């Protein structure tokens, strides 16, 4: 009975990308 | 104005650790499946000798 | 032939662990 | 005073921002690659039986 | 400031230790996933 | 048939390079 699992994290790599980008709202206006 | 500055960085002290806690969990879906494929595998080698 | 399992769970915690400490590092307003 | 503040706070936020597409690409190369294995193990497993 | 700078300091170490972290993890992966498909190659050949 | 080798230690790389450019920024 022998089966090899998927992985699925896409969901997290995009966070990750969507969080970088929302870092550039708290950067400091000087 | 360091109020304004206080808030900037602890709205990105907030998305930092969301990025932490994102990331921990990636590399523990992925340790999970690297696993069960290395079971998986060790058990096939068994099963054929 | 063996295949070898990877631990990382330290390392998972660790992470887990920063992200909770980080709540030290708010600044009071 | 709060200009050296600032500035070295939008520095850090330039490499973690880096760190963190660093990151999601790592783990992208990572979910491709395991799950690449994944399918060549069990196209084996299909082949054999 | 010197509240605003030391609370900084302080996250910021503890995000450097998180990359070191993260890139330690990342590698510990990279390494048991290709032991695992010289495994599945080798089996494969036999 | 044949199973894939992952190549992720440039990325590995540049977050211990990250790691060390943090540096630079504290105070
Ligand atoms: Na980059
Ligand atoms: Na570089």
């Amino acid at each position: 009975g022998i089966n090899a699992s998927v992985v699925n994290i896409q969901k997290e790599i995009d966070r990750l990308n969507e969080v970088a980008k929302n870092l550039n709202e708290s950067l400091i206006d000087l | 104005n360091q109020k304004q500055i206080a808030n900037q960085f602890n709205k990105a002290i907030s998305q930092i650790q969301e990025s932490l806690t994102t990331t921990s969990t990636a590399l523990g879906k992925l340790q999970d499946v690297v696993n069960q494929n290395a079971q998986a595998l060790n058990t096939l080698v068994k099963q054929l000798s």
